[PDB]
């Protein structure tokens, strides 16, 4: 059961042959990310949505192995859903943080998911970072990914206590723009999600968005057939 | 009558608290042949009347040896005697291997007590139904323990177990004042034991085949005398 | 003992070799005898192997 | 060698195309088509597995799997072997039977989903074909303009097969 | 001790006794009912309480299994609670975690039926003493309503009722059901049936009612994914139930 | 038949062995009361200690399960102490796993599911105790949840338990700033229902406050009784 | 004392195994006859004939049965698995005695716990050892007893057919020809047709439902 | 009192270590047909270069359970771990089901896994020896 | 009705009155045992019991479970031995863990949990012993009596066995007289037993807070008082 | 003796399995008919009422595979457990050999599963008997049944459930093995119409399927009604 | 139960809890000389074959 190892020795033998930010503010937290995605130097997909939802008011964005961050984020979102149903209570962000870090700890860092978890709950707004080894730290603002240094530079230059919702969205999108401009991995659009302690989370897809066709019959058809299914 | 209802297992008490299933295992000792044990301060002696199933058969080995310091006597169920003897000798060995110390006789007895108690309280097994006499010599001197398969152990100067043990035990009760002083003259303690086991005999007499003896002491490792070696004491 | 004259007396095998100098005759529930004889044979061969 | 090679899928109006340089590397599970590049042993194992899974799906649901659900099935089946993955680059293409939405997706060894709306390439010569598709591709191609675009791009990637998929019919074609 | 004999067995009549006795325990339970409309499903039941000091807001007899699926029961509440927990867990593990979407009602009902059946084979447990009415919507099968019995048998129903009132409720539904009901008509018929089935005080606090309907984006808890679907399960508040009763 | 020895259904559809586990809960004659203030929850139990030799210091049926949760048990003390240790370990495990203090109703739900296990496994007897959990929840405020041997549980505005629980319940229905007033109220209604003018050692009292759960000491029950006798 | 395998009767019987032999006594009749050169085995309108009670376990060894059909099918499957496991681990095909010993061990194994039912089936095992031509015929019983027989019958009419064989067989003038064995088998069955002939070197023939022997024996 | 599973490698190896799958002809070697592992070719010697995580992920839950029992022994005494273990063994030994792969509904409650998913839940993962009878024989030890 | 026919032949069964008759029968087993008393002083506790080839210096009924805590039991010898040894294990493990003598209430709890666990399953039977145990403690001194049900309470005095009723009555009169020094309590325990003798005590003033046997001179003086 | 399935009676008979067999005598009749050019399956929906969704109660006929279907009589819960086990087995076989499972191999596996539950004492027999219709290129069209005892038999036409004796007598009189599928449909409908305890064989009381040509169809109630009126019921 | 309890009741450090160790050191009888297919010790490491090669 679990994640299989069943081709480890086989694949060994055969081998022998982004910017994310969270910004806490006076009544909530903003998380934002760029939407470029890359395979090697190649942009595999523009407009890739990097903001995952753990719960209605608990949202997530991650770096490292994308499939790992997705799988762990959806597992913890399932556990948070089930726990909320069991307790008939809106889930706590500290509960997501706990079970997410205990999961990543179980895999001793072999599941390479690094995450920023932001949310609001009955106890207020929360913003956390999680590392693939299972280490966490709280913050008022955070940045992650290859552009994490440029975004943190912006946050540290412009962040202040008691940002408003609009000022916090502006700051977050400025830090993502600085990533886009200064990091090669980041680019294309800015996604934003805004969680206010009293309010539904406001997701803002693409908050910022900073002929050769050949004539018919060009290609040499060899033969044709009908496939039906 | 009503005993029939509350006697099916070691796990039902009766309306009187009896726990009949343990009582039946204590009665299982009364089906055993008599054996006597006694000790002085310097030496300990066991005496046993062996039996054979038929005149074509050899006599069954009733006394054993945990090590060079302690030994054992059996009465009752042969399978349980086998189990407990193997257990007592695997404890004597493990003790020697790990600590290089002769297992104290009292400790060995307590280990038997513990092992025996378990079967009295779980449903599936059964009580061991066998009594044991343990003798040994250690730093604390000569020891004689009587084990009952209820999981009761008593250190005694002398005792008997088996079908007519009451006779030998009554005889010993009259004479304990004499045998406990028999220090450094073990031959007289052996002869006192053979006298004690000469009571409780019925239609039978002690013979080099049916009688077995063993002794241990300060100057004497555990030795068993049987066959022609017993003729010195008959 | 033979249930019927069609039973092959040459295959009743109430006596078996356990070892070169040890034999055994059965009586009773033959299945249990088979199990005991297989055990005894295994014991004998193991004792030979380990103690020469 | 029959290991590796290249698969590409591409979207038109009310249609999709999927093509490969060819043993076979495009499979279909009802109206959802899966192209797989990589080790031919792993391609075959994935085909057998997804045939098993989609047959059980169709039996339990009395309904053919939709391309989005098949995409999630492929993603989760790849991640199951997170350690010692299949060395494969799968590509799914299809049209949702209810909405008629043309759909394509592609994956990494462990089932990250690209779900790009324009075109998806995998395998050998991926960056060459990325350049070709970016240059040649235009949105909302007609089915025959889409056929020309996909087939010419594939021929310029470096003996090929093309599927043109409508909601109600599929046309299979070959290229030298 | 390696084996435990089967607690459920066939009688010489060919009837599995423990299954009959679980169905009897169901017959003993308080009335619950459900009704398919053309545009929704109703499920309703009595909040019988052992005291007026009990908090009726904690007597959750109707429970969400998925945003599109809900359940109600009659019989042993603890068994229903454990079955709900397991059905939610299996809805996530077996289906949402594989296909990225919630199961259709048919398959979650099949999973619950499988769970309930295996308690009929085990030699360690009795069967569950509950039957469940499971109402839900699926993108393809549409609105559906199933009744699951202690045997783990299930059948799709247009309307049904279980518990003490079951037979009289089923007759009232059979005379009053028709293929053209709107969800407000189904809610009215449900309330009238329960008024006829309930014992003693009939008010919005002695009843609870849930519907499967259109999506409720105001229950989704977030905004800005326009393809994302609000829950279709919705429990009516006792305020709203009382406002129905004033009709 | 077997339905008498094990928790299988009888032909009536009844689990007799669970109903008999309910009757075990009244084998002690103690009865108890729980009430809610605005910001506190109070539980009153009798402490029947007529035996001169018995040390009433030790005789308590109220258990502190967590920092914020207490429970009173009705039923035999060995099973009460078993349930107490179980609930206490479960509250600690919940805190460890989820990072916040277990709510009273989630602990009640857990213990009810355990009781369901005991009502459904053939070889496990039901536990034979009724558990009343009291807390001040950080979301729900003061709350009372009571759990039966059947594994039923529900929240309550107030409860009574034991042989005379109907008399107290009816007195509460007749009825329906600081926790000391609520304790005095509950004691006064216990007196009015049962007809016994309590000694300082005829009672034990537990209080859940916003911050903690605590049991009153005999000198605190004494001063509460004095403050009652002033009126 | 009847209701467990673990319980000896006061007279030393294990009744629960005798009841499995009574279960065998109800199964459809199977007959076996050794010759000098062969062993012969034998035993509604809307039945689909195309889809024999004689089951090959390996090319050289054959198992018939009587009693519960499903139990027999499980034990046949296990015997086949053991035959192929031996043929894999050791190069030689199984001895027929080895196969019947295994089958009897399996039947015994399902007798060694009160939580499992013993197989209510008796088997008739016929064949030839590899590179050998002594015909071997064996019976297994629910107890896991096994015995070698010159001829045997099991099931519903085994009493009368066996009492017939006990006089029409001769231990020192056994049938010395395939047709003579088939004749004796059919005669024994006609006291109450399907016939299988096994021959050395893995040669086995289901005998075509040749009624000629039937007509000849009815003339006799 | 362990966090990461420590004892995670076999100290001794033998051709007979694997019981229930032994050759009846020679009770010293595996039954490679009944193993159905693809021949003898999965020889036991090939249990080498295991993934570093595997030997810890397989038995992570067992280690967590052992730590939990140890903590209960330290704080509550020998009674509490004994009770927990007895309950758990009763559940395990009375749930026999040869057709279902799913975990027992009560086992999850005892483990407090009613509202928990893991990859072993999501991903619960043959010509010989797959039959119901092989499971019966394993469970009864026939 | 004391028998309970039809609800008695298996452990863990509740009768229709909610009684566990196997537990009541294990209590009735205690009523057969050697009459045994314990007395709680101002400063400590004292225990006494009513009780030829036996080695007399080895024939001792009061069991020291730890220097901290003394124990005496009545009922089934092997059950008593087992419970005593389990308690000695629990005490030793507590001491190894927390580097302090086991608080008497914690020890009592652990024993009650161990006995009570034997009431849960049909595969085990209740212990046929009631145990009186106690000792000096960080918080003073405590006397407990642990019934075979696993029910336990603190006591100022307790008696078990065949003479338990008269012992209880006289110990209650004693408590009514002193609403005790270790010396006086020893004398009264000897008297209550007389109403062979063996006594042990534990007090901060007169045994340094250890458990010790009352033997020799003071035993003879107690017999003289009796 | 009947208390548990692992005990032989003194008569050598397994009463618990005979009671599992007798359980099917109370399930509504199912019938199956093999023709020269296909197979007919039909079953009575004995549990019926106007509030039941007949249009979606597929409740006695279940396809296990292409070219294989089963008709169920007895406990539907056990039925669907066995059906899902058989579906998994058929898909494992296809995965391993890349060929459709032979019908007899599937019937054998399911009958071995049903047998095993009669042999371990903590399990009861499945209170269900299947009729299997299928096609394979070894034996072509073939039809089987299996009992709670886990024995099976091949049949040209068979009936299971309450009135199996009557239905089988009517089959034995009217069946002829050169009939066509269109003839077998009408023979099935006649048999059920004369066998049913209902006053009339209303289309909602029927479930119907055929395997022929290779394609299988489970009839929706509209075409069931049309086939009924075409037959004249 | 008691067997379970005794699992929670000095032998851990020298590993004479391990049955196969007790046998190997001939604590639990001569059973090491009573088994066919003699058991062979393997070093408890991630790369036993490397340790063997390093002989």
């Amino acid at each position: 059961a679990g994640l299989s190892f069943d081709n480890y020795q086989r694949n060994n033998f055969l081998a022998e042959n982004t910017t994310i930010v969270g910004v806490k503010f006076n009544n909530g937290v903003v998380i934002a990310a760029d939407t470029r995605s890359t395979q090697g130097p190649i942009v595999a997909d523009k407009n890739c949505a990097k903001l995952h939802r753990i719960s209605p008011k608990i949202w997530c964005a991650g770096a490292g192995t994308a499939a790992d961050t997705e799988a762990v984020t959806q597992l913890i979102g399932s556990n948070i859903e089930l726990h909320s149903l069991y307790t008939s209570r809106e889930p706590r962000v500290v509960s997501a943080l706990q079970m997410l870090k205990q999961h990543l700890f179980k895999y001793q860092g072999h599941i390479g998911a690094y995450l920023i978890v932001a949310g609001v709950d009955p106890t207020g707004s929360h913003l956390f970072s999680i590392h693939a080894h299972g280490s966490t730290d709280v913050g008022y603002y955070l940045s992650l990914g290859s552009g994490s240094l440029a975004a943190m530079a912006v946050l540290e230059s412009h962040w202040k206590q008691d940002l408003t919702k609009e000022e916090a969205i502006k700051l977050a999108s400025d830090a993502i723009q600085a990533g886009i401009w200064n990091d090669l991995g980041s680019g294309s659009n800015v996604d934003v999600c805004v969680m206010e302690i009293g309010k539904d989370a406001e997701y803002l897809r693409n908050y910022l968005t900073p002929s050769y066709k050949f004539p018919r019959g060009t290609t040499a058809v060899l033969k044709e057939s009908i496939v039906n299914i | 009558m009503f005993r029939n209802n509350y006697d099916g297992d070691t796990v039902t008490f009766s309306p009187t608290g009896r726990l009949f299933q343990v009582e039946y295992a204590l009665e299982a000792i009364k089906q055993g042949s008599v054996t006597v044990g006694l000790r002085s301060n310097t030496h300990a002696v066991l005496v046993a009347l062996k039996r054979n199933a038929d005149e074509l058969s050899s006599y069954q080995k009733k006394i054993i040896k945990c090590d060079e310091h302690m030994g054992l006597s059996l009465a009752g169920l042969a399978p349980d005697a086998r189990v407990l003897s193997n257990y007592l000798r695997q404890q004597c060995n493990y003790s020697s291997l790990v600590f290089n110390r002769k297992l104290a006789v009292e400790r060995a007895g307590h280990l038997l007590c513990d092992k025996a108690q378990k079967n009295t309280q779980s449903y599936g097994g059964r009580p061991y139904g066998v009594g044991l006499l343990i003798i040994g010599y250690d730093k604390s001197g000569a020891h004689l323990l009587e084990f009952q398969p209820s999981g009761n152990v008593t250190e005694l100067y002398g005792t008997a177990i088996g079908a007519r043990s009451q006779g030998a035990k009554t005889y010993l009760e009259r004479t304990l004042d004499t045998f406990i002083k028999i220090d450094g003259n073990p031959d007289e303690l052996i002869k006192a034991g053979v006298e004690a086991i000469s009571q409780s005999l019925r239609d039978e007499s002690l013979t080099v085949d049916n009688l077995s003896i063993a002794i241990v002491g300060k100057d004497t490792p555990f030795t068993i005398y049987d066959g022609e070696a017993v003729a010195k004491y008959i | 003992r033979a249930t019927s004259p069609l039973l092959e007396s040459d295959s009743i095998e109430k006596i078996v070799e356990i070892d070169r100098h040890i034999g055994c005759a059965m009586s009773g529930l033959t299945a249990d005898a088979r199990s005991m004889i297989e055990h005894a044979r295994t014991a004998a061969v193991t004792h030979n192997l380990y103690y020469d | 060698s029959i290991n590796g090679g290249i698969v590409v899928a591409m979207t038109g109006k009310d249609c999709v195309a999927i093509a490969c340089d060819l043993f076979e590397k495009i499979f279909h599970y009802g109206h959802v088509f899966l192209g797989i590049t990589g080790l031919a042993t792993d391609v075959t194992t994935l085909n057998e597995m997804f045939r098993y899974k989609t047959n059980l799906y169709k039996l339990k649901e009395e309904r053919a799997i939709e391309p989005e659900t098949f995409t999630q099935l492929v993603s989760s089946s790849l991640y199951e072997r997170r350690f010692g993955p299949y060395f494969v680059g799968p590509v799914v293409a299809g049209i949702n039977s209810k909405s008629g939405k043309p759909f394509i997706a592609g994956f990494d060894l462990i089932g990250c989903i690209d779900e790009a709306k324009d075109f998806i390439v995998s395998g050998t010569a991926s960056d060459q074909l990325f350049g070709m598709c970016e240059s040649l591709y235009e949105p909302n191609l007609e089915p025959e303009d889409l056929f020309e675009t996909i087939s010419q791009a594939l021929l310029n990637a470096a003996g090929a097969v093309v599927y043109i998929i409508k909601k109600d019919e599929v046309v299979k074609r070959y290229l030298k | 001790d390696r084996y435990s004999f089967s607690l459920t067995t066939f009688s010489p009549s060919g009837k599995l006794g423990q299954i009959d006795y679980a169905l009897t325990a169901v017959k003993q339970g308080v009335t619950s009912l459900g009704i398919k409309a053309t545009n929704g499903v109703v499920i309703a039941t009595e909040k019988k309480s052992s005291s007026p000091l009990a908090m009726s807001e904690t007597l959750s007899k109707v429970s969400l299994l998925t945003p599109d699926i809900g359940a109600v029961y009659s019989g042993m509440g603890p068994d229903y609670r454990v079955l709900v927990d397991k059905s939610r867990k299996v809805a996530h593990t077996s289906y949402k975690r594989i296909y990225g979407e919630y199961p259709p009602t048919k398959l979650l009902v099949s999973e619950v039926a499988k769970i309930m059946q295996e308690a009929t084979q085990s030699g360690g447990v009795r069967p569950f003493g509950v039957s469940l009415l499971i109402a839900g919507h699926d993108e393809f099968n549409g609105f559906s309503l199933y009744q699951v019995d202690p045997s783990g048998s299930y059948f799709p129903w247009k309307a049904t009722a279980i518990g003490k009132g079951s037979v009289a409720a089923k007759t009232f539904l059979e005379k009053r059901w028709n293929d053209e009901l709107e969800l407000e008509d189904a809610i009215h018929i449900a309330l009238l049936t329960l008024k006829e089935s309930v014992e003693g005080e009939f008010n919005g606090d002695t009843i609870e009612l849930a519907i499967i309907g259109d999506e409720n984006p105001d229950l989704l808890g977030y905004t800005g994914i326009p393809t994302d679907k609000g829950p279709r399960f919705r429990k009516l508040t006792s305020q709203e139930i009382n406002d129905r009763l004033e009709a | 038949g077997y339905d008498r020895h094990i928790t299988i259904f009888s032909p009536e559809g009844r689990l007799y062995q669970v109903e008999y586990a309910f009757k075990a809960t009244n084998q002690t004659n103690i009865n108890s009361l729980a009430v809610r203030g605005k910001d506190c929850t109070v539980v009153i139990s009798q402490k029947k200690v007529p035996d001169k030799l018995l040390d009433p210091t030790t005789v308590s049926y109220i258990f502190c399960i967590s920092r914020t949760i207490g429970m009173v048990v009705n039923g035999p003390i060995p099973d009460a102490r078993n349930a107490a240790l179980r609930a206490k370990a479960e509250a600690a495990e919940f805190r460890y796993k989820y990072g916040y203090d277990m709510p009273c109703d989630v602990l009640a739900k857990r213990m009810a599911n355990l009781s369901q296990i005991y009502t459904q496994r053939a070889y496990m007897r039901p536990l034979g105790v009724i558990l009343t959990f009291v807390s001040v929840d950080e979301e729900l405020g003061p709350s009372i949840y009571k759990t039966d041997p059947a594994g039923y549980y529900v929240g309550y505005k107030a409860t009574a338990t034991g042989p005379k629980q109907q008399e107290i319940t009816t007195n509460l229905e007749n009825h329906f700033e600081s926790w000391e007033k609520v304790v005095e109220f509950a004691i006064t209604h216990m007196i009015d229902a049962l007809g016994t003018e309590f000694s300082k050692n005829d009672l034990e009292v537990g209080v859940a406050t916003k911050d903690k759960f605590f049991t009153l000491s005999a000198e605190n029950i004494e001063e509460r009784l004095v403050a009652i006798a002033e009126q | 004392y009847d209701r467990a395998l673990s319980i000896f009767s006061p007279d030393g019987h294990i009744f629960q195994v005798e009841y499995a032999l009574e279960a065998v006594k109800r199964g459809t009749c199977a007959v076996g006859v050794k010759g000098k050169n062969c062993v012969v085995l034998g035993c509604l309108k809307l039945q689909d004939t195309r889809i024999s009670k004689v089951s090959k376990i390996d090319s050289h060894v054959v198992l018939s049965f009587s009693g519960l059909n499903a139990d027999s099918r499980i034990l046949i499957e296990k015997a086949r698995v053991e035959a192929q496991s031996h043929r894999l681990t050791l190069e030689d095909p199984v001895t027929v005695e080895y196969l019947t010993r295994y089958v009897a061990g399996v039947q015994q194994r399902y007798t060694q716990s009160g939580g499992v039912r013993p197989f209510g089936v008796s088997t008739l095992i016929a064949g030839f050892d590899p590179r050998d031509d002594e015909p071997k015929l064996y019976q297994t019983e629910p107890s896991g007893i096994y015995s070698s027989w010159s001829a045997q019958t099991i099931g519903r009419n085994s009493k009368t057919v066996r009492e017939f064989l006990e006089k029409n067989y001769d231990r020192k003038e056994p049938p010395a020809t395939v047709e003579e064995c088939v004749k004796l088998t059919v005669r024994s069955l006609l006291e109450v047709i399907e016939i299988t002939v096994v021959k050395p070197d893995s040669d086995i023939v289901a005998l075509s439902s040749e009624e000629i022997n039937q007509y000849v024996t009815q003339i006799e | 009192m362990n966090i990461v599973p420590q004892d995670t490698f076999k100290s001794q190896v033998s051709t007979d270590q694997d019981k229930s799958v032994l050759s009846s002809a020679v009770p010293s070697l595996p039954d490679t047909l009944r193993q159905q592992e693809g021949g003898a070719v999965p020889l036991s010697t090939q249990l080498n270069d295991r993934h570093p995580l595997e030997s810890t992920l397989k038995n992570w839950e067992t280690t967590q359970r052992q730590r939990q029992m140890e903590q209960y022994r330290q704080i509550f005494g020998i009674a509490e771990p004994m009770k927990r273990t007895m309950e758990m063994e009763i559940v395990n030994r009375t749930d026999f089901n040869p057709l279902s792969t799913n975990g027992s509904i009560h086992r999850d409650i005892l483990l407090n896994k009613e509202c928990s998913i893991d990859w072993e839940d999501v991903y619960p993962g043959t010509m010989v020896g797959d039959d119901v009878h092989s499971k019966i024989e394993k469970q009864l030890g026939i | 009705t004391s028998i309970g026919t039809g609800y008695d032949l298996s452990n863990s069964v509740f009768s229709p009155d909610g009684r566990n008759f196997q537990v009541e029968y294990a209590v009735k087993a205690v009523e057969n045992g050697t009459t045994s008393i314990g007395i709680k002083c101002n400063d400590g506790v004292v225990f006494a019991v009513e009780k030829k080839l036996l080695v007399p210096q080895k024939n001792v009924k009061i069991q020291v479970v730890d220097r901290h805590i003394g124990c005496v039991y009545s009922g089934l010898i092997p059950d008593g031995r087992h419970l005593v040894n389990r308690g000695r294990e629990e005490a030793a493990s507590f001491k190894k863990l927390y580097k302090t003598p086991i608080p008497i209430p914690a020890f009592a709890d652990r024993l009650g949990q161990y006995v009570q666990a034997h009431t849960l399953y049909n595969s085990v039977r209740p212990f046929g012993v009631s145990t009186i145990f106690g000792g000096v403690d960080k918080n003073g001194a405590h006397l407990y009596m642990l019934e075979p049900s696993g029910s336990y309470w603190g006591y100022k005095g307790a008696a078990t066995g065949k003479g338990r009723q008269s012992a209880k009555a006289e110990l209650e009169k004693l408590v009514d007289h002193h609403p005790l020094s270790a010396r006086e309590a020893v004398k009264q325990a000897a008297k209550i037993i007389y109403l062979e003798l063996e006594i042990s005590w534990c007090s901060l003033s007169e045994t340094n807070g250890l458990h010790k046997f009352v033997k020799g001179d003071l035993l003879q003086e107690a017999i003289d008082f009796a | 003796y009947d208390s548990r399935t692992t005990i032989f009676s003194p008569e050598g008979r397994l009463y618990q399995v005979e009671y599992a067999l007798e359980s099917i005598s109370h399930a509504g009749t199912a019938i199956g008919i093999m023709a020269s050019d296909g197979i007919v399956l039909a079953a009575e929906r004995k549990v019926t009422s106007t509030l039941l969704e007949q249009d979606t109660s597929t409740e006695k006929l279940y396809k296990l595979n292409d070219k294989i279907a089963v008709a169920v009589a007895g406990l539907t819960a056990d039925a669907e457990i066995l059906i899902n086990t058989a579906r998994i087995h058929a898909q494992n076989y296809l995965k391993t050999y890349n060929e459709d499972i032979p019908v007899e191999i599937l019937v054998r596996r399911l009958s071995d599963i049903k047998q095993g539950y009669t042999q371990h004492g903590g399990l009861r027999p499945f209170g269900v008997s299947f009729i299997y219709a299928g096609y394979d290129d070894r034996y072509g069209y073939q039809l089987y049944t299996s009992n709670p005892s886990g024995n099976y038999t091949g049949w040209k036409a068979i009936s299971v459930g309450a009135n199996t004796s009557a239905a089988q007598t009517l089959l034995q009189m009217d069946y002829k093995d050169d009939m066509k599928v269109d003839d077998a449909i009408e023979l099935a409908l006649k048999t059920l119409s004369k066998t049913t305890d209902s006053s009339a064989l209303t289309y909602d009381r029927l479930e119907f399927a055929t395997i022929r040509k290779v394609y299988q169809k489970i009839f929706k109630p509209q075409e069931i009604k049309d086939i009924l009126v075409k037959t004249g019921i | 139960m008691q067997a379970i309890a005794d699992s929670f009741s000095l032998v851990k450090e020298l590993q004479y809890d391990n049955e196969q160790n007790l046998e190997s050191d001939f604590v639990t009888g001569a059973s090491q000389f009573q088994r066919l297919a003699p058991s062979l010790t393997v070093p408890p490491i991630a790369s036993p074959q490397q340790f063997l090669r390093a002989h």
